[PDB]
């Protein structure tokens, strides 16, 4: 009811095929509620705030990126410095921009 | 014992319940609700007037020490009067804990800004204003941070369409990148992936 | 070349992935995270999978 | 097999073909309309009917897990063959 | 594929084709579904 | 490390560049390698372990 | 000092950023969605929904896909109350048509009616 | 045929050989696909072996490789950096985002393909397209610009 | 249910039936819930389906090669929970998550059954009933259910005008409206008249009525005949189902004069049969004896 | 009509308008704006080309996917012409040169190619043909090009009798050879006009307005068989036009009265070049002939286009030719040239 | 059949080095300044 | 029918903020046209600013007027510090957009939209 | 646990030998010379560059490349129009229109895969219950126009017929894991 069964079990068993059909069309239903999960990404604390209404699609998914707060803190880091020091700061904050912009 | 179900520890639940009673009796002026989830997460729902005292107390109190802002988030629920629910996820490194502070707002009642409490709230509230249209009082520079310049409307709202209203293309008469009303070669096919049978009896609303 | 103010204008790689994840199912929203951080792929998958 | 229209263009296996007065053959002007040479309905038509001895046969398309889900076909009608809904193979009960 | 040849099928391509882009035998998309709404054909005989 | 770590050019490029204090990092919401560089003993894998 | 009074209808159409034609020329439906008769489950008849009127959906020349020109075609919104949907629609400035909730009528069900001595509800098969 | 048109064909071959042996891209990339682009630059595939050298400014560039998703905020900048290149300029779209919007095709802030902004010569499909397929696309671009007959069209004018 | 099966044996298979080109039967999928049998026995009123056999070999259907068509025969496709009784026109066409649902009203008859039109990518794919306890309950007639495919054939797409040869040729809206408007301003009141058919809404009716009244025409006729003597259309009770369908449920004697309600209004006749089953309705008929 | 040619949508990029137009001069200056308007409103545009794929490649973004069909063609290949016009209901002819090549000259380009295109269009039975001639190309003009265009007008009207003939004035735009030509007189010492640029009246017309008029002629049922005159709103003398051009350029103004025969001699001297010439003889008398007064011919108002003035659409095309010093100058910094009624 | 699965060897994998390894090469300072000064004096002479 | 104000207690100081924002926009238009190479004239840009204020001029709720003033100040600041480009500024005039006619006959002849 | 990356333990005091070593390190560029030595060692190493296109990088049988529609050994198309590939396709790059065939078989009439929308994620080939849609390991299918990447049923069936000696062998080698 959450993870799809094996293909042999799908092709030889009824309820495995039913579960495969419903998982790969509708998907598993998450019980309603909210959570915040923080995982030590190499760039920092990658967090996700997930809100589910009880359906098979999430109601809300906020993506906390460490690089977003780091680039918010870029301005304080670059006080009293030059252009090469700015590019050094950009490098050492370990910035990728997909997770920042979302 | 059971390899499928997640193990549950009651000591974290009791500790978070005790701290919830602690915060609720310290701040009865603003705190509206205190709950502990089954996933061992503590949520305190406060009045919008109590954002500054609640955040300052949780940051600076000896027993709280929630000195780190994990994130600041808005959730659009367009069926209640104050549709934007503002969520503050905070982390205490001293006690190794995580707390969630919730409050409410609508399109016309702004809430106070906590740049004076946490500095990450600057960009986080800029994102929240840009995506949901919740104004923030006494902000240093509140403006758009992720949408394009001159973008009309707040795109993370519920009533905003997924594809949007306007689209860009290069026009050769004016030699510019111009904006025109949205028109798709293939429309996004919405799917009704909602089963007509109740999945969770524990979350059954009583009939109206 | 002394810098006095830095103002990083961002959103130049913004795609509304939160709204798209909201509009799609959980397994459908799984590969969005690799493209969130395309250098920390399995870390993102681990984060989303642990949350779900 | 692949048949041609009076306009001169080849007809797909689903029956789609552009009309004489379509403006959409200019996409095939100086190019080609790519069509499948092998027709699935003809290829399944060439396959002989499998003559089995049991009243209910089981089909998986061959290869076990490499085929289709295993389905059971009831070969009670002697006036028609039972066809697998997945693979299209036909089966006939041997009453002799 | 000289000690372990692949399985031979009747529908497989006996002649391999490389990438045919910007070449007259390139691929052109088209809608493979037939016409949906068939119009009413007016009669060829006048009413008067 | 042979190419970069003991290199005086790299040390002139990196040492005393972009210094941030622990209190400033905590207030600004920094995480991961930056808190560790500032000296804050914090790691998610060691404090709130997963898997 | 910190609390004023207004006697208006809370119009925010200038603030939502929607273009004028999609405010004035659009019609919305507030309704409890009817139960899909291919199933007996009635969990989808619990929440009110607001949808928009259907605009033109034409055929693409290149592939025959469903090309559209409106943005508010897949937009459906979920409400816990009909009056809440009214409040949201009047706040966003859309003209609305409201269908009342069609509750199924309570029915007298008895297994002994299948086997009546004189009455006509006796069934001839099982 | 006549002697002069054989000569102008040979000069076409020479100019196209120069333009395909020297193909300098602009240092431009946006995303996942740009990571795969710099993985082509990695020593395994060696665009430098193939004769392809990065130059940061568009004035020293030959080919513009759209590597990532083209957002509404990025589109005027992309059109700018395309227009400021000199005339012998080519475009390699990279990945599903740059070809047709890709995984964000139904987004409010993503244009559905970089061909809506700049004229694209070669589309490389994939998400991400591997550096193998990228080296393939670069070689296909070299063959395409070898196939041009500029001086021959000028002579036949 | 569970998520894995302990069944390691072989499954049964049942030969398919041929009850008609409307209801396609793949009876291996049947779970023997007798819903179709009870529907045909009570609402359709045909007694043409049943269970033949015993034990695991019990099969639902017709023992003989019988073509099962009455009215209201797509509701077995509705109420069959498994896909044993499917719709042959709808066969292999679309999926329910694809199909957008539009709540509309039937116009195939005058009952006014609440329906859902299921459309996929700007094309009508299915017709389903809607739950309205006061009109049609949960069912629609077969013409209502399967008449949607007539909207894809013999359809007028462009305006036509008579040629000088006398043939109809395609033209523009401006040209067609200019010709009709020129003739309208040419002709006076009584010389202009109009006849309305059956699949016409009240919007077009009042539109054309207002246009003819502005050109001083009162010959606003319909194809269907009602007696204009006496009150006629003046009193609204003179031409209405005043007792209504709840009154069909409530009444105890019903006299049907000059009508065949089974084919004129199938859901009305279905409610009459429901009252006949439950409330012991006394039904009498003046007219030709029909089933 | 046909079911695939019925218009649909709101007229955007992905809409269908039912215009299947074979545009023959789409690789030129007016052709790019014409194909831009057609692709923007949503149309199946067939572009026959003879230049390179890179040369036509700037046209590739100007419509939706699959709405532009590029086909190689030759002016001496009737097979290529009929395969280009085979599937169309509008055929637009913009073929033209401002000089003579060793393969194609004025009479070929302005007579034989339009006659062949019109003959192929009549054989294929297209509904509409639009041919772009030039204004004041009546007959017996001082230039070979206008006499050739008059003969081409007569040939097109003979072959396809209901052709929409559009005669625009000296079209100005970003890639034009009129305003850019006058501004590129600044590379020489003076501006050598004939009779100091007086008694020569010109009323230029904007390329966007010409293209909009062409598109409205494709979609206008009242335009069939007519000759339109695409003229600007204001008439200027040549001297005042050059003065206003150099005022917007902010370069200088040194006019010079130089006689017509020797100015045509140096125009021929410039035109004797294997490349695209800077100016030609036919160019210099086509510059120095006046433009006639359009009295009976219908115009841009009748086709629904309000003619944008040169004073409003002049700074987007001359800001390149300014130096750094006068680059950030607005519209009002230059005095507009005085208009003449005659 | 016995399950075949992607498994490490029963004796485990070998030791993987992870510490930083600076080779500590080069000569002492005294000798190399001695060579430098010797070069200076020889060149001067 | 009683709410918390944002900045303006009533409509008059909201109109005062509107007037100040209009003053700033009117002063900024010539500098914008001079800095970014705009084809338009100064008087045309002032027409644009005036008609944007006129489309927004129908609202009488003080909080909504305050929020429109705040958005206008944000837009103005994006015009002061050059973050909009020529395209972003020139998107207001809709010069590449063919306008939909408002006549019923034209709306009938184009398509099915009302 | 934790460790220090830049903090030193106590001090090494001041000694004449240590001072002279530091003086040599400053003056004679010793770390620069050892960086030169490492750089020269990489010069005298063997390069890791393969000779494209005559050499190709290694791959796995699990590789996700160009899409294809397979067949049964009988020649019948494996697809049965169940649209699970659409219902799980995250980018909505698959469009299916279907109707019964002339023999009553459930077959697709339109099967379009927009490869400019596709993210090459294998969800269709792992959701297909009959192994009809597959991602064959062809990745060298870059085109020169945007239209040529808009695949239809005929193009995908041609791909399945072309790469059948490839895809069947890859599924045979890999299928026991899935
Ligand atoms: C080592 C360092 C020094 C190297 C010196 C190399 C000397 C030898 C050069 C040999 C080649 C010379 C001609 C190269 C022309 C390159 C540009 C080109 O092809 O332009 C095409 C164009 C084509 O012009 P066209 O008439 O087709 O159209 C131009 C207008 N457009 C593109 C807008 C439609 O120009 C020429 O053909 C010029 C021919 C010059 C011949 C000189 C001999
Ligand atoms: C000149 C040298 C060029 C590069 C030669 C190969 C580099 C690698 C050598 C081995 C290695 O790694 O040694 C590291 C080692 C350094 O090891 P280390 O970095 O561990 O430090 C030694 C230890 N302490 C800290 C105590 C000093 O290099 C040396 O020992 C010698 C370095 C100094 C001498 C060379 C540089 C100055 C030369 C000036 C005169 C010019 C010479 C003639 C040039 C002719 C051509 C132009
Ligand atoms: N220029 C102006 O201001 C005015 C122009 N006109 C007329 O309008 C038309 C379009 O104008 P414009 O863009 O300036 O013209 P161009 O000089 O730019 O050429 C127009 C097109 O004609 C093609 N062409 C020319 N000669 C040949 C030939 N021998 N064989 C095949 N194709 C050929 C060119 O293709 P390619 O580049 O491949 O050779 C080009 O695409 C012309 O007929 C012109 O006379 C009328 C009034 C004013
Ligand atoms: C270069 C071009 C760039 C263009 C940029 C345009 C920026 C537009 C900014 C818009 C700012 C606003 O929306 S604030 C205006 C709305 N204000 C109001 O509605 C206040 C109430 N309105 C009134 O009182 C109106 O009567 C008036 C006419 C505005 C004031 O007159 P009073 O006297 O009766
Ligand atoms: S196509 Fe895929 S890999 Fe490339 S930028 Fe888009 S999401 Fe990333
Ligand atoms: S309704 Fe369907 S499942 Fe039930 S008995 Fe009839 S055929 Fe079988
Ligand atoms: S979908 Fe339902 S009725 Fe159809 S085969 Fe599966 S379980 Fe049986
Ligand atoms: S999942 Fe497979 S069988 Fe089902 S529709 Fe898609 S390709 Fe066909
Ligand atoms: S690989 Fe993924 S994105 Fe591509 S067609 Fe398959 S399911 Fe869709
Ligand atoms: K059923
Ligand atoms: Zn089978």
């Amino acid at each position: 009811k959450v993870s799809p069964p094996k293909r042999a079990e799908m092709k030889t068993s009824m309820e495995s095929l039913i579960h495969h059909f419903k998982l790969y069309t509708e998907g598993y239903q998450v019980p309603p509620g909210a959570t915040y999960t923080a995982i030590e990404a190499p760039k920092g604390e990658f967090g996700v705030y997930l809100v589910s209404d009880g359906s098979s699609r999430p109601y809300r998914c906020k993506i906390k990126a460490p690089g977003f707060a780091h680039l918010a803190g870029l301005d304080k880091m670059s006080k009293g410095h030059m252009l090469a020091d700015v590019v050094a700061i950009i490098g050492t904050q370990d910035i990728v921009f997909g997770e920042i912009d979302r | 014992k059971r390899p499928t179900v997640r193990p549950r520890s009651d000591v974290t639940h009791k500790q978070l319940s005790a701290f919830g009673e602690y915060v609720a009796e310290i701040l009865p002026k603003y705190v509206q609700q205190v709950q502990v989830s089954c996933l061992d997460e503590l949520e305190i729902c406060i009045h919008p007037d109590g954002v500054i005292p609640t955040l300052t107390f949780l940051r600076d109190h000896t027993n709280a020490q929630f000195k780190s802002l994990a994130d600041l988030t808005a959730v659009d629920v367009p069926t209640r009067q104050n549709r934007f629910e503002i969520v503050y996820n905070l982390l205490s490194l001293r006690f190794n804990s995580r707390i969630r502070v919730k409050t409410y707002a609508d399109e016309l009642t702004p809430i106070d800004s906590i740049v004076s409490v946490h500095i990450a709230a600057n960009w986080y509230e800029r994102e929240v204003w840009d995506m949901f249209g919740v104004f923030f009082f006494n902000h240093p520079d509140l403006r758009r941070i992720l949408t394009d310049y001159g973008f009309e409307g707040h795109p993370f709202r519920k009533d905003f369409p997924l594809t949007g209203y306007v689209e860009l293309r290069y026009d050769d008469e004016v030699k510019r990148v111009v904006a025109e009303p949205v028109e798709l070669a293939q429309e996004f096919r919405k799917f009704d992936l909602n089963s007509p049978w109740e999945a969770f009896p524990a979350y059954r609303q009583p009939p109206e | 070349e002394m810098v006095r103010k830095c103002d990083p204008h961002i959103g130049l790689l913004h795609r509304g992935t939160e709204k798209l994840i909201e509009y799609k199912t959980y397994l459908q929203a799984l590969p969005y995270f690799d493209r969130l951080d395309y250098v920390s792929m399995m870390c993102n998958e681990q984060a989303y999978s642990i949350a779900v | 097999g692949v048949q041609v229209s009076p306009s001169g263009e080849k007809i797909t296996h689903t029956g789609q073909v552009y009309d004489e007065k379509d403006y959409r053959r200019v996409r095939f002007v100086d190019r080609q309309k790519e069509v499948n040479e092998n027709f699935a309905i003809d290829l399944i038509a060439q396959q002989p009917v499998n003559e089995v001895e049991h009243r209910i046969i089981a089909c998986d398309g061959g290869g076990g897990a490499l085929g289709h889900p295993k389905v059971y076909i009831n070969l009670d009608k002697e006036t028609k063959t039972g066809t697998c809904g997945y693979c299209g193979l036909q089966f006939k009960q041997h009453h002799h | 594929p000289t000690t372990n040849p692949p399985t031979a099928r009747k529908f497989i391509w006996t002649n391999h084709k490389f990438n045919v882009s910007a070449t007259p035998e390139q691929y052109v998309p088209y809608s493979t579904t037939r016409k949906k709404i068939h119009e009413w054909v007016p009669p060829s005989t006048p009413y008067k | 490390e042979e190419m970069l770590t003991n290199n005086r050019i790299w040390r002139n490029r990196t040492v005393d560049i972009g210094v941030v204090t622990a209190e400033d990092a905590l207030n600004y919401g920094f995480s991961g390698v930056m808190l560790r560089g500032s000296g804050i003993q914090w790691d998610l894998r060691k404090t709130q372990p997963y898997d | 000092t910190q609390l004023i009074t207004v006697d208006e209808k809370l119009d925010i159409t200038t603030l939502t950023g929607v273009p004028e034609e999609h405010i004035k020329t659009r019609k919305v439906r507030i309704f409890v969605p009817a139960r899909n008769n291919m199933q007996s489950g009635v969990n989808n008849t619990k929440k009110w929904k607001m949808e928009f009127d259907t605009r033109e959906r034409w055929e693409n020349p290149l592939m025959g896909w469903a090309s559209t020109a409106d943005p508010l075609s897949n937009m459906v919104l979920t409400f816990s109350a009909k009056e809440d949907a009214i409040a949201f629609a009047e706040k966003n400035g859309w003209s609305y048509d409201v269908e009342e909730k069609k509750v199924p009528k309570p029915k007298s069900k008895s297994y002994g009616a299948n086997f009546s001595w004189n009455k006509r509800t006796r069934v001839s098969t099982k | 045929r006549s002697r002069a048109e054989y000569v102008v064909t040979k000069l076409d071959d020479l100019i196209n050989w120069a333009r395909r042996s020297s193909l300098w891209p602009m240092t431009f990339g946006l995303a996942c696909c740009a990571v795969e682009m710099m993985h082509m630059a990695a020593p395994r595939y060696d665009m430098d072996r193939f004769g392809v050298v990065f130059r940061a400014s568009p004035r020293q560039a030959d080919v513009m490789i759209v590597a990532g998703t083209l957002t509404n905020k990025m589109a005027p900048a992309l059109r700018k950096v395309y227009d400021q290149m000199p005339e012998p300029r080519y475009v390699v779209s990279m990945g599903s985002c740059a070809n047709g919007g890709g995984y964000y095709h139904y987004s409010y802030s993503v244009v559905r393909g970089c061909d809506r902004i700049v004229p694209v010569d070669i589309y490389v499909p994939g998400c991400p397209p591997t550096a193998e397929a990228l080296l393939y696309g670069i070689l296909q671009l070299q063959r395409k610009i070898k196939r041009e007959q500029k001086l021959k069209i000028w002579y036949r004018r | 249910g569970s998520d894995r099966s302990r069944f390691l044996e072989g499954k049964r298979a049942v030969e398919d039936k041929n009850i008609g080109p409307l209801v396609k039967t793949i009876m291996t999928r049947c779970i023997q819930c007798t819903r179709c049998i009870r529907f045909a026995s009570e609402i359709a009123g045909v007694d043409d389906l049943g269970t033949t056999g015993r034990g695991n070999d019990m099969q639902v259907g017709t023992y003989i090669e019988k073509m099962f068509m009455s009215e209201l025969s797509g509701n077995v496709i509705d109420i069959c929970p498994v896909g044993a009784l499917t719709s042959k026109p709808y066969a292999f066409t679309a999926r329910p998550w694809e199909t957008r649902k539009t709540e509309s009203i039937d116009v195939m008859d005058a009952v006014g059954s609440n329906i859902v039109v299921s459309t996929r990518t700007g094309e009508v794919m299915r017709i389903l009933p809607r739950m309205h306890e006061d009109i049609n309950e949960e069912w629609i007639s077969d013409k209502t259910r399967f008449a949607y495919d007539g909207l894809k054939r013999q359809r007028l797409t462009e305006p036509m005008v008579r040629n000088e040869k006398g043939l109809l040729t395609y033209t523009s809206w401006e040209d067609a409206l200019s010709r009709v408007a020129g003739m309208l301003q040419n002709f006076e009141g009584n010389a202009v008249a109009a006849i309305a058919g059956g699949l016409v809404d009240a919007e077009a009716l009042v539109a054309l009525k207002d246009l003819l009244n502005k050109v001083d025409s009162d010959n606003l006729c319909t194809e269907e005949i009602f007696p204009t003597e006496g009150a006629g259309t003046d009193l609204r009770s003179n031409y209405l189902l005043n007792t209504t369908i709840a009154g069909v449920e409530e009444a105890d004697v019903v006299l049907l004069v000059g009508t065949n309600p089974r084919f004129e209004a199938p859901l009305f006749n279905a409610r009459i049969r429901k009252s006949w089953l439950h409330n012991d309705l006394k039904v009498a008929l003046i007219g030709s004896p029909v089933d | 009509l046909h079911h695939a040619v019925i218009p649909h949508g709101k007229g955007g990029r992905s809409s269908v308008s039912g215009v299947v137009a074979t545009v023959f001069g789409a690789t030129g200056f007016l052709g790019r704006y014409v194909v831009n308007h057609l692709g923007r409103m949503g149309s199946q545009v067939i572009i026959p080309y003879r230049c390179d794929v890179y040369d036509i490649m700037h046209l590739r973004l100007m419509g939706d996917l699959g709405q532009l069909t590029f086909l190689e063609w030759d002016a001496r290949d009737k097979d290529s012409i009929r395969k280009a016009v085979q599937h169309s209901n509008v055929v637009i002819n913009l073929i033209g040169r401002e000089w003579e090549t060793r393969n194609f000259d004025f009479e070929d380009v302005f007579v034989n190619i339009p006659r062949a295109i019109a003959q192929a269009s009549k054989e294929a039975g297209v509904e509409r043909f639009i041919h772009v001639s030039h204004l004041n190309a009546s007959m017996k003009s001082s230039s070979k090009s206008l006499r050739s265009k008059a003969v081409g007008e007569k040939e097109v009207r003979s072959v396809f009798p209901e052709a929409i003939i559009i005669r625009p004035s000296d079209i100005f735009g970003r890639e034009d050879r009129f305003l850019n030509h006058f501004a590129n007189y600044r590379w020489f010492l003076a501006v050598p006009l004939v009779s100091l640029g007086f008694k020569t009246v010109k009323q230029p017309v904007y390329v966007a307005d010409v293209s909009k008029g062409i598109v409205n002629a494709t979609k206008d049922p009242d335009a069939v068989g007519k000759t339109f005159a695409f003229t600007g709103p204001n008439r200027y003398l040549l001297f005042h036009l050059v003065k206003y051009i150099f005022g917007m350029t902010h370069r200088t103004f040194i006019p010079y009265p130089l006689p017509l025969f020797v100015y045509s001699w140096i125009g021929k001297l410039f035109g004797l070049s294997p490349f695209e010439p800077w100016t030609t003889k036919d160019k210099v008398e086509r510059i120095h002939i006046s433009d006639v007064m359009p009295t009976d011919l219908p115009g841009l108002e009748d086709l629904g286009v309000q003619p944008t003035p040169l004073e409003l659409k002049s700074i987007e095309v001359l800001r390149r030719h300014r130096t750094y010093r006068w680059l950030s100058s607005e519209i009002e910094e230059t005095k507009p040239a005085k208009t003449v009624n005659y | 059949s016995k399950v075949k699965q992607d498994m490490p060897p029963p004796g485990g994998y070998g030791p993987i080095d992870y510490k930083r390894n600076l080779p500590r090469r080069g000569l002492s300072g005294y000798s190399m300044f001695a060579v430098g000064i010797g070069a200076l004096i020889f060149g001067y002479w | 029918t009683s709410v918390k104000p944002i900045f303006s207690r009533d409509l008059n100081e909201a109109k005062r903020r509107v007037r100040e924002l209009y003053r700033a926009w009117y002063r900024e238009v010539p500098n914008t046209v001079h800095l970014m190479q705009l084809d338009i004239t100064v008087k045309q840009g002032r027409d644009k600013v005036r008609e944007m204020f006129m489309k927004n001029a129908h609202v009488t709720d003080p909080r909504v007027v305050d929020l429109l003033v705040i958005k206008g100040k944000m837009e103005l600041q994006e015009t002061i510090k050059v973050w909009k480009q020529r395209t972003h500024v020139m998107r207001f005039f809709h010069e590449t957009e063919t306008p939909r006619p408002k006549d019923f006959l034209s709306k009938f002849y184009m398509g099915h939209d009302p | 646990t934790y460790k220090y990356v830049n903090k030193k333990e106590q001090e090494s005091e001041v000694d004449m030998k240590s001072a002279t070593d530091n003086a040599a390190r400053i003056l004679m560029w010793t770390e620069l010379i050892r960086g030169l030595g490492m750089t020269l060692s990489y010069l005298f190493r063997e390069p890791a560059t393969i000779n494209y296109p005559f050499e190709k990088g290694p791959l796995s049988p699990r590789f996700r490349g160009e899409h294809a529609l397979r067949r049964y050994p009988s020649g019948e198309e494996r697809c049965i129009a169940c649209k699970l590939c659409e219902a799980i396709c995250p980018a909505q790059a698959i469009t299916i229109e279907a109707e019964p065939r002339a023999d009553g078989s459930r077959r697709t009439t339109r099967y379009d895969i927009d490869m400019t929308k596709c993210i090459y994620c294998g969800f269709c080939q792992e959701a297909c219950p009959v192994d009809a849609i597959v991602e064959g390991p062809n990745f060298e299918f870059s085109t020169e126009t945007h239209e040529e990447l808009l695949y239809n049923k005929e193009k995908l069936l041609n791909n399945g017929d072309k790469w059948e000696a490839e895809i069947a062998a890859n599924i045979q080698a890999d299928y026991l894991y899935r």
